[PDB]
């Protein structure tokens, strides 16, 4: 809910700032694998790699790349949490995988891959999240692509 | 300090990226798009299909057809306008070339799976009396589409197997079961992602009642079962279930529902979850109804999940001859088809222990849902949960610890979890459980219990060192998943700076004691002696839990 | 008193409405959309084709080849990108359909088409560049599709008619040239409206070179004219002309240009202006070179303007077999084609004196051009306009007043605006108007300004009465046309105030008038008489000028 109003303009800096943080903490929780947050909480009740998070979660992101449109800020914390919530993107769909013992972790949701990869790319097309000596969006690239290494979803990498 | 704006905010056109997420639509297995393979569909006994300008000829390319639509509604409509013009529209077209005795129905899986894209794409604009109309057009579509889950138990010793060992018709209608059930699936997680005030535009009575007869279709008793549709049919009860627990008017749906439709369910709840998972006859054709086993003959992945290996994904590319305008399938011999790795095996056991987990999950769900006593809060889940959790240990310590299947974990996360469905429901629930089904289920439901306070002795582990040698013999795999998940996969584990691998060291090893079925963690011991030692029902008396605290010692 | 903003302004996504456009492009005449027939189309001669990620497979779907290129580059580039990705894309495709001996070239019009569509849509994000090479394109494909334009005048004496009667690879390449130079003309109206100070990036000898060529080619003489490319290749000249005129820097465009590429224009520009129109013979074969005739076999509309009937409109849809994925052409027979009405052949005469007003429009625009002399700024612009201008007052008044053909008021504004054109080639280009080519042209010249100075005596009009009757006699076409537009399309037309039908009382009867030959506007009549009364050259002298009064009287 404060997400919408720094559309408005009227929003502070710090607080604006711990507001994202906090959105980006509250996310990562819930982004956790099914042994750390099991049946304990109602939206993630659903097992088979298909929770009530899975499509509020596709909402929310589609909400604050919204907001990162909307917001026009070239700071270097801002690139910094800005690359933050690729990490996210990438962290939500590396741990849904059925992670066997040492071929690729093979994933359960076509769709959920597609978000993501539709995500950072909707991300690296305007230009976001650019910083100095950060390998973060290299580590998101490259284990996307170690997931779609030779598989049937190499089609769809592409 | 505000931070600004963006003065030319290039809000993508929403129904832009879905028509080309339409038109890109391809499914995992399959050389072309879903769109592509349509433009290669025509239906040489419909001379003419119109409903709402939406002309099809004879020989027309029907994807084609589609495109015209798209194209149309995409200069004039809004998003959800869009959405369930789109719904209606494939829905009258799935339905008139389903009711036609010679029309072949190969169109009906991608335009289900296209039906099916256009539906969770967004669902926050999709519409829920569209979701309603789509939804009860699935029900009665699986009605139509009849026979499919009625295959018998076994053959006649007459029923030969000689046959053109055709397999086109078989795929098109396990795409069109396989995919309608995923479809409804999807309708109601949307509409479970539609807000919590807003569900009796979805149900009525006639959503029940369709769901009612196709759900004794799809968990079937004198019929062979397809596992894919099992799956699909018990996420719904549990979507169900689920937003009857986060609404605050259950009682308008639980009014709506009558108590038939809840005991007609639980008790093929109860003939599923007493089934068995074992590696080497998954991929068989064995003995009906204790074995799920995902026959070879329908062996994809499926719209949600990826459920199988996708060995058909060849043959669903191949089903059509891609240099050609037709309606009649290309050939796939049925045989063809089918040493290397039972890993297949190992996985597809991954999905099957995640299924009975959802089982127990959906019982749990219930459970909460009646915190009052019912029909259906009646004691049974103290036996068939009992039977279930009894097994699961018992040929766990006969079979499984030294196996290293990768299934281990999560077989023995099954009874971890029923556990506390056998307590909450003993502390919470005792009004309802009567004294002659504790005494039907009186062995196991103590013995059970036992087997967690026989781990209260804490006589193996004691230390670091013997323990790790433990997970080397019996949980390497794990091993393997960490180091790749170390050495790949998670921002925080590398340069771990001595507080976060003394994490590792207690967690796997607390890990894999929980394998090795002693020292589980102390409050399920404690669990599992607050109904024993309870005085809430006379489980044992004094005299004779004596006898079973010389079993460990005490 | 600030007007408020829009928050949520949805600029729509411009890709996207190209990438519509593109898919539900249609020309008219044919069934199918553009899309859906390259859909229609393979080529089982080049086994495989690739130059960026453009993979194309031997009986692959061309129209899904380039679909997938759309969306693919829809997700990635920017509008300019886009568009010249697939024009290059594109251009390489025709470019190896075409340089094959084996491969028909039946996707080659749809591409071009395809092409223009993609040029023509966004001209302000088309880049120039990409204009150029595309162009360059064009001019090089033209001179592989070199013997269409190369038909010899007339047949042997054993040049046999007997024939298959084929129409299929006639239609293929005379759509190829009329849509090529089409495109020729759409690069340059959209260079046009490049800005301008940004031509230098188009403009490089070789644009000439290739133009020139193409331009004999086109505007031939000892070959079968087509007078579609004649209308494209001289409203390339025109646009070519303008943005001389209406550039600053000029200087480096003409010192590009050499004065052999003017003066091989213009030589053609004559020949064609030396030509006749005259309906009864429009859509007969006949002698050449003095009839633009439009022949029988290319008879369709083309990409800019509808210039015929479009006979040929079905053809194009019957150009393929719509059921079927081909390469080869669907069947027409030659001579199925072809009494109701000449007014086909009254509209195409309207297209052929709009055709040669353009001819002498250049002619100006060369001249304002070329205010000093030069080499092509040398009298023959007063033979050749005289001749014009004397034939079409002489036969006008021989053969025209009193025919009713809607064509007759265009028809004598030809001799209307060529006077002006002969009037400033007078006065303000009187330098190098040789004491030779005057006497070249002494009868015409003069009789052609006599002939309106004969029209200051007045004594036919006079009042509004019986002029009215001479419009019912000769103007009941505009009559019927004003009363169309007074009755349906024009905003001012209704409950006229006396003062503005007042206007019409005059400008119909001073327009019929001017059909009627006598009565032109003064300042025409003012124009003729300083240039014969004019001192600057002895025309007349003032004993043979007196014969010319005398036949006024005066």
């Amino acid at each position: 809910q404060a997400l919408t109003e720094v559309l408005l303009g009227k929003t502070e800096l710090l607080k604006f700032y711990d507001t994202l943080k906090g959105l980006y903490i509250l996310l990562y929780w819930f982004t956790s694998e099914y042994s750390t947050f099991g049946n304990s909480i109602a939206f993630l009740d659903s097992s088979l790699g298909f929770t009530k998070f899975d499509f509020n979660f596709q909402r929310l992101i589609r909400i604050v790349l919204y907001v990162f449109d909307s917001c026009e800020l070239a700071a270097l914390e801002y690139a910094e949490i800005q690359l933050k919530y690729i990490s996210l993107v990438v962290d939500y769909v590396c741990n849904r995988t059925i992670s066997t013992a040492l071929d690729a972790p093979a994933l359960v949701c076509c769709e959920q891959l597609k978000f993501v990869l539709t995500t950072m790319h909707h991300f690296l097309d305007n230009k976001y999240g650019l910083l100095d000596n950060d390998p973060t969006m290299a580590k998101g690239i490259l284990r996307l692509y170690s997931l779609c290494i030779s598989n049937d979803f190499s089609k769809c990498f592409v | 300090n505000m931070v600004p704006l963006n003065p030319n905010r290039i809000i993508p056109d929403e129904t832009s990226l879905f028509l080309e997420s339409i038109l890109l639509h391809q499914i995992i297995g399959a050389d072309l798009s879903t769109i592509e393979i349509l433009n290669r569909l025509k239906l040489d006994y419909i001379t003419e299909f119109k409903f709402k300008n939406f002309v099809i000829a004879k020989g027309a390319p029907i994807g084609k057809s589609i495109v015209s639509l798209l194209l149309r509604c995409k200069k004039t409509l809004t998003l959800d306008r869009f959405i369930d013009t789109l719904l209606e529209d494939i829905a009258v077209l799935i339905k008139e070339i389903s009711v036609h005795p010679n029309e072949s129905k190969l169109a009906v899986p991608f335009l289900v799976a296209l039906m099916y894209q256009i539906v969770q794409f967004r669902p926050s604009a999709t519409h829920n009396l569209a979701l309603k109309d789509c939804f009860l057009f699935i029900c009665d579509l699986i009605r139509i589409y009849h026979h499919v889950l009625k295959v018998p138990i076994h053959e006649s010793n007459m029923n030969l197997h000689v046959e053109p060992q055709i397999f086109q018709y078989e795929l098109i209608d396990y795409l069109i079961i396989s995919y309608s059930f995923d479809l409804l699936e999807g309708i109601l997680r949307v509409l479970q992602s539609h807000p919590k005030q807003t569900y009796m535009e979805f149900f009525d009575e006639n959503i029940l009642k369709s769901f009612e007869f196709v759900y004794k279709l799809a968990l079937t008793i004198s019929y062979k079962p397809m596992v894919n549709v099992i799956f699909s049919a018990v996420e719904v009860v549990n979507i169900i279930t689920s937003i009857i627990l986060n609404m605050d008017n259950s009682s308008d749906l639980k009014s709506l529902i009558s108590g038939s439709w809840w005991r007609d369910c639980i008790t093929r709840l109860y003939a599923l979850l007493e089934k068995e998972i074992k590696s080497g006859d998954v991929y068989n054709e064995n003995v009906d109804t204790t074995t799920l086993h995902m026959s070879k003959y329908h062996d994809f992945f499926g719209l949600i999940r990826n459920i199988g290996d996708n060995e058909l994904g060849g043959l669903i590319s191949k089903l059509i001859y891609t240099d050609r305008l037709q309606s009649v399938p290309r050939v796939i011999s049925k045989e063809d088809i089918g040493f290397t790795a039972p890993i297949i095996g190992y996985k597809m056991e991954k999905w099957l222990l995640k299924l009975k987990d959802e089982v127990l999950n959906i019982f749990e769900n219930l459970l909460m849902i009646y915190g009052d006593d019912a029909t259906i809060v009646n004691g049974e889940m103290l036996i068939h949960s009992s039977k279930f959790l009894s097994r699961e240990q018992a040929l766990m310590i006969e079979r499984y610890v030294g196996q290293d299947s990768p299934n281990l974990d999560l077989r023995c996360h099954l009874i971890e979890h029923t556990l506390t469905i056998i307590y909450r429901l003993w502390k919470d629930h005792f009004k309802q459980l009567r004294e002659e089904q504790i005494k039907q289920v009186e062995s196991q439901l103590i013995m059970s219990l036992w087997r967690f306070l026989v781990c209260q002795t804490e006589t193996v582990t004691a230390n670091e060192r013997e323990m790790r040698d433990h997970r080397h013999l019996v949980d390497s795999l794990h091993d393997l998943t960490i180091k790749d998940q170390a050495s790949y996969y998670e921002d925080a584990f590398e340069d771990l700076p001595e507080y976060i691998e003394e994490e590792l060291k207690m967690q796997l090893n607390k890990r894999t004691g929980r394998i090795m079925q002693v020292k589980y963690d102390e409050k399920f011991q404690e669990m599992a002696r607050t109904i024993l030692e309870s005085k809430s029902f006379d489980l044992t008396t004094l005299e004779e839990a004596d006898s079973l605290y010389i079993s460990m010692g005490l």
